[PDB]
């Protein structure tokens, strides 16, 4: 049992670091594709906000 | 694709909404408005108490210019001078997205796992239109749950709805956890599991969160929790949220879902409470007159579809009040559903796990899944033989306690031996023991060795001649 | 037999640690995505103000907003609660508003449009108005800082479809 | 002309400015034109019940009038179709809506208006006189429905001034002009009919021909007649579908109309998959049975108010097919769900309940429905006859027969088939309770029996006596023990167990016992009675029965395995085997009398 329990001592930091590295390539994608399409979304929603509809609820 | 790009283009639109600072009474959990300018039945509103705390409601009736609103989070503290409503101009909708898997939501479907919002792909009404019966296909499949009493005497075909009747104090929670941990198609364990618990204590929620975490299943599940101390009215919404999520997943991403509803008795109690607040005509024992339809619109959402591959299977857990199968809730639950597994109190007092008796349980779609090409050809009638012998054992034991042990022919002695062994070795099993249907059927045959071939009548002679001797 | 239990317990514990790490990993990605979205939704508000600091273009937008609120209200009387630096503009268009309300709806023009002596917050609110009826019991909040909040709730799917293209594994809508 | 919505609450609407509306008239509600039917009237206002989902209705929405009550469309193309409560085809709705949900506010014609039909003109010539109910043509619908017949609508008559020639047509092209006070009437291949007014008939007759179910117990002890009613009170899942399945599969009727009200919904998916893969022979083996059936489906999920309109629609079609001189049979599903819907709407309006909430007029709704059954002579010239034989199935709460729904049908029906729970739990199907069921059509079948099977009723009575005596004798052994039982009592109990294990177990589905013909049942009946008689005869002379038990040995096995004789092998085929069986049995008894 001592062997088994001490075998797991090194399985914490290594696993944590490996998992951290695994996704680390994803946040970069999020950031880099956020800046390409920011202007389009901003323009679209500003245009939507500015112009009202001016409609009457069909009775 | 263009079709994807147009279904959401209508989203880019802004629609302001009114604020009515005009309430004209409060009574029980209801609130009455006035001068509402074209109400809509089944709308959603946002009460803003004078304290500054927001709540939510839902209209139920609309006369000329009055709307009767029932509030979810109680009604105390409301005032007829400073409160403020705001009509959202829509029904109740849930934000869904296939990233819900692996998260926790509360009774109202909002995160409680210290995470962000859902960032949905589309909004869906919690209610849903019925499924065109011409566009439904019956299962023709089988799930191996690894429980002999469930996988041999009864059967479960994916796309089926099966309750679990169990009294209070029995380990139906453990049985459900085992089933969901230990279910796969008979030759997958890829069943995405949505889970909705309503009216439970903290210990039950902690236990369920624990079991799904150590089995590596928490990354493909979704939990809705409504504990015992949460507002009573919200217990009606929760199952609809869970089922809407399941329907989205299955019928629009092609994956097989399995749903659990932890306590339908609490749902029935909440229905009765909200009904009695109004003055609806009651059914027997005080429950509402229309409870049957309300339960039906919850259960009848499972099965398969012609053009899709997903299939959602239900395992609602139900608790009888006083171990009374004639109570309204079990009666309607088993009238709507197709089969049900029965957890027995008597077997529990003898330390038999799972304490499942087989006489009062049934499985409607067993006769289709079993047969040839999936299991041995004996499965169809070995179950019948075991049923008959168990029923004979019961009344033989009953007779033994009246006349003594004088009129018990050899038939009765064999029946009692069979009854003892069939419970002490066959039904009983461990909490982590799998049992493929082949092994269970071999053991079942082993228990018919007691009887000589000449009086196993329910079974076919052909099967006997080819298996009774091997 | 004792060994089986005292080994299974440690097995379950290490499995729980694995599951906990794998779980908490996803929250970082989700938070990153929603933070990126918050970036867009925060950098927009600095252009609404820019438009609000432009008289040549702000007048028609104000008129349209007032007309929309009045049309949704459908009353013969109205009260307007605008900012301090806009009452001058509003006072210069009290004829077009009445005529256009009388036109779009099939009734006669409004009777009066009394601008409230109250005001709004110079900082929280940038432009827009709030319109209510005579008794001041029904309101339609139509500030430029309100419309954005509504738009940031019913436009999430239309924003995901644009920032990540058609989602995979969804095949029937 | 248009009204306006004024109040909405559950499945009930109130519309103002409705002056011309009339009781039970049909209306169109909302902007999607949902279907409604006025119920009450108070000056301008008029309460309405909606046959769809009420959600999103806005006070002020328009409401229309139509001026005619809820009616179905009767004509060619009814066979093989599946309909919802208000007769909207489901195949067309799916294939045109490109979805699996039922889109609310959808409207499609009940009968396809584009298909082509072959029309064979009748015998009436121009200038003749024709009265409502007379055949003036025919149509070829299927290989099994060889000639669908065309009928003049009731309440319409005159002298025909133009009749179309043979050929092909659609559901629109007029094929007859009738002049009563002006040739203002044009008649196509179809016509409508209000659902709450029973179709007129010439005269009612007495049903005196048995309805062959296939199940042994039903045919033997509790027979039914072609044109009679019935009840099958369920007991919470005791194989009440096996009876309906067998009845639909093997009954000797020219058509079937299976109705589902409050159904589980999954069943329809099975009954519309099995039938196109099963066959029955009448004038040759015609592979499909679907060519003979129509289905009306309203699952427990679909709107409540449509439950009531799913049985009137079901039975009006049965009456229509009767008018063409065909023996039809309507197999209703749970009729207690209809009562539950009535209770729900009654409570919604607000009114005094009678029993357990049910409205006071429940007892009158049921009777006027069961009264449409029965043989009768159609209305018209060619003098044909038909019949309708409804078979309800009530679903009492719990398992008691004190339910107001149950106690109301037993007062009006003529046959009754209880169901037992424990028998179902033991896998003993059919699960009929032989001590409480009864049948009133037990003597009027004497003519048929005399024509065919003169000794049938005597054997039936003797078997029932055997079973009752066995029950009484066992009633004491539970507290006295089988010690003071004479030989005769022991033989009676043995024979009763043999019968309850062999004769009355149909084992549902197999290749041998799925449809036990009448003659096979009769021969088995005679064999069992002869066995018991000889067993009592041999022991009558003092010979001990205990030794006879294993001295005979093969007799019991022979009688218990006689049920395996394969039908369809010839009426004379198994007749000889059953003839020699009892001869060998009595020879063995005479020899084994030692």
């Amino acid at each position: 049992l001592k062997e088994f329990e001490q075998k797991n001592a090194g399985g914490v930091g290594e696993l944590e670091k490996k998992a951290e590295a695994g996704v680390q390539g994803e946040l970069a994608e999020i950031k880099k594709i956020a800046e390409k399409k920011k202007d389009d979304v901003v323009k679209i929603l500003i245009e939507t906000v500015i112009k009202p509809s001016a409609e009457v609820h069909i009775n | 694709f263009a079709i994807n790009k147009k279904a959401v283009e209508q989203g880019f639109n802004v629609k302001p909404r009114l604020n009515y600072n005009t309430v004209s009474g409060v009574n029980g959990p209801l609130v009455i408005l006035e001068k509402v300018k074209f109400p809509r039945y089944n709308e959603i509103v946002n009460l803003t108490l004078p304290d500054g705390t927001v709540r939510q409601g839902q209209v139920l009736e609309i006369r000329g210019d009055r709307a009767i609103v029932q509030v979810f989070e109680g009604t105390s503290g409301i005032d007829v001078k400073k409160t403020t409503v705001e009509f959202t101009g829509e029904s109740l909708r849930i934000p869904v997205s296939e990233d819900m898997l692996g998260r926790i939501f509360d009774g109202s479907g909002r995160p409680i796992d210290n995470g962000p919002k859902v960032f949905a792909e589309d909004y869906l009404d919690i209610n849903g239109s019925p499924i065109n019966p011409y566009a439904r296909i019956y299962p023709e499949e089988m799930i191996s749950t690894g429980v002999s009493a469930i996988d041999t005497m009864n059967s479960i075909a994916r796309g089926q709805k099966i309750p679990i009747f169990s009294a209070s104090g029995l380990p139906h929670n453990e049985i459900a956890a085992q089933i969901c941990r230990q279910a796969g198609l008979v030759r997958e364990e890829n069943f995405s599991i949505v889970f909705a618990a309503m009216g439970v204590n903290l210990e039950t929620a902690r236990f369920f969160k624990q079991d799904f975490e150590e089995n590596g299943s928490l990354e493909r599940t979704s939990l809705f929790l409504n504990l015992a101390n949460d507002p009573t009215i919200e217990r009606i919404i929760t199952p609809r949220l869970a089922l809407t999520t399941a329907e989205y997943l299955a019928y629009q991403t092609e994956r097989h879902v399995l749903t659990i509803l932890t306590d339908m008795s609490s749902y029935a109690d909440a229905l009765r409470e909200v009904s009695a607040a109004r003055e609806e005509v009651p059914g027997r024992r005080g429950y509402p007159g229309y409870m049957y339809t309300d339960l039906s619109t919850i259960y009848e959402r499972a099965g398969r579809v012609e053009g899709r591959n997903g299939s959602i299977t239900q395992i609602p857990i139900l608790t009888m009040p006083n171990d009374d199968i004639t109570h309204p809730i079990p009666d309607l639950t088993g009238y709507i559903t197709e089969g049900q597994i029965f957890v027995d109190r008597q077997l529990h007092n003898k330390g038999i796990y799972p304490p499942i008796n087989v006489l009062p349980s049934l499985s409607r779609l067993m006769k289709s899944a079993i047969g040839e090409g999936m299991t041995r050809k004996d499965h169809g009638d070995v179950s019948n033989q075991l049923y008959a012998k168990y029923a004979i054992g019961k009344d033989a034991a009953a007779m033994k306690a009246v006349v003594g042990e004088e009129a018990l022919s050899i038939e009765d002695k064999l029946s009692l031996e069979f009854l003892e062994k069939f419970e002490k070795t066959f039904i009983t099993q461990g909490a982590y023991e799998d049992r493929t249907v082949f092994e269970s059927l071999d053991q079942a045959w082993s228990l018919l060795r007691i009887y000589p071939k000449e009086m196993l009548n329910r079974i076919s002679p052909k099967i006997l001649d080819e298996f009774y001797d091997r | 037999g004792n060994f089986k239990s005292k080994l299974k317990k440690a097995m379950l514990s290490q499995q729980i640690t694995k599951s906990t790490i794998a779980n908490k990993m996803r929250l970082k990605v989700l938070s990153a995505r929603e933070q990126s979205l918050d970036g867009i939704f925060e950098e927009t508000k600095e252009k609404l103000s820019g438009i609000a600091n432009n008289r040549d273009e702000y007048k028609p937008i104000l008129q349209s907003l007032i007309v929309e609120a009045l049309l949704k209200l459908l009353e013969p009387k109205a009260i307007v609660k605008a900012l301090e630096r806009d009452v001058d503009l509003i006072e210069s268009m009290k004829d077009d508003i009445m005529r256009e309300y009388g036109e779009k709806a099939q009734r006669a023009p409004l009777e009066e449009i009394v601008i409230s002596n109250d005001y709004l917050n110079k900082d929280l609110v940038s432009g827009g108005v709030v319109v209510s009826n005579a008794s001041d019991k029904i309101e339609i909040n139509n500030t430029l800082e309100e419309r954005l909040k509504l738009l940031s709730e019913e436009a999430l799917p239309a924003i995901r479809l644009e920032l990540y293209g058609p989602s995979k594994t969804r095949k029937f809508f | 002309e248009y009204g306006a919505i004024y109040s909405v609450s559950g499945p009930v609407v109130i519309a103002e400015n409705m002056i011309g509306c009339a009781m039970y008239e049909l209306v169109k509600v909302g902007h999607d034109n949902l279907v409604g039917e006025v119920i009450r009237i108070d000056g301008d206002k008029a309460t309405i019940q909606v046959y769809e989902e009420t959600a999103g209705l806005t006070v002020g929405d328009p409401v229309l009038r139509t001026g005619k009550p809820l009616s179905v469309e009767l004509g060619p193309g009814l066979m093989e179709t599946i309909y919802d409560g208000i007769q909207r085809p489901l195949k067309a709705i799916k294939e045109e809506s490109q979805s699996i949900y039922i889109p609310r506010g959808i409207d499609t014609p009940a009968l396809d208006r584009t298909i082509k039909w072959q029309f064979t003109p009748g015998k009436f010539q121009v200038g003749d006189h024709i009265s409502g109910g007379d055949i003036y043509g025919s149509v070829f619908e299927n290989s099994l429905i060889s000639s669908h017949k065309i009928l003049l609508p009731p309440r319409s008559r005159g002298t025909i001034t133009w009749i179309a020639p043979a050929g092909e047509y659609t559901l629109d092209e007029k094929i007859l002009e009738v002049e009563f006070d002006g040739k203002k009437s044009d008649f196509t291949l179809y016509h409508t009919w209000p659902v709450r007014v029973p179709r007129p008939v010439t005269e009612k007759l007495s049903a005196d021909y048995p309805l062959l179910t296939g199940q042994r117990v039903l045919d033997a002890l509790f027979p039914c007649v072609q044109g009679g009613t019935t009840c099958i009170p369920g007991a919470f899942g005791c194989g009440k579908t096996v009876i309906s399945q067998s009845l639909s599969k093997y009954s000797n009727s020219d058509a079937i109309i299976y109705v589902g009200c409050g159904e589980r919904g999954n069943e329809m998916a099975e009954v519309l998959m099995e039938f196109p893969e099963l066959y029955t022979e009448m004038s040759g083996t015609k592979e499909p049975i679907m060519k003979r059936t129509t289905l009306v489906a309203n699952t427990s999920n679909m709107p409540v108010a449509a439950r009531e309109a799913s049985i009137y629609t079901g039975i009006t079609l049965a009456e229509y097919f009767r008018d063409q001189g065909k023996n039809v049979s309507m197999i209703a599903d749970s009729s207690s769900r209809w009562a539950e819907a009535l209770r729900e709407i009654s409570g919604r309006l607000g009114e005094m309940p009678a029993d357990q909430g049910f409205p006071a007029y429940l007892g009158a709704k049921l009777a006027s429905f069961y009264e449409r059954a029965g043989k009768a002579v159609a209305l018209g010239s060619p003098d044909r006859t038909g019949s309708v034989s409804i078979v309800a199935a009530v679903s009492p709460a719990g398992g008691d027969f004190s339910d107001p729904v149950t106690t109301a049908t037993l007062g009006i029906t003529q046959v009754f088939w209880g169901l037992d729970k424990k028998l179902a739990q033991r896998k003993h199907f059919p699960s009929i309770n032989t001590s409480v069921s009864y049948s009133k059509y037990t003597n009027v079948l004497n003519k048929f029996y005399d024509s065919n099977y003169p000794e049938f009723p005597v054997l039936r009575d003797r078997m029932k006596e055997i079973l009752s005596n066995a029950e009484e004798l066992e009633q004491v052994v539970q507290l006295v023990g089988k010690s003071a039982l004479s030989d005769s009592d022991k033989i009676t109990l043995d024979v009763a167990t043999l019968i309850k294990e062999d004769f009355l177990q149909q084992n549902g589905y197999s290749t041998y016992d799925a449809f036990c013909p009448i003659w096979k049942t009769f021969d088995m009946m005679r064999a069992f009675i002869s066995y018991h008689d000889e067993a009592q005869k041999a022991v009558a002379n003092g010979a001990n029965w205990s030794k006879l038990a294993d001295s005979t040995g093969d007799v019991k096995h022979a009688v218990s395995s006689s049920k395996f004789f394969e039908p369809s092998r010839g009426e004379k085929e198994v007749h000889g085997e059953f003839e020699k069986l009892l001869s060998t049995m009595q020879e063995r008894f005479a020899e084994s009398t030692d």
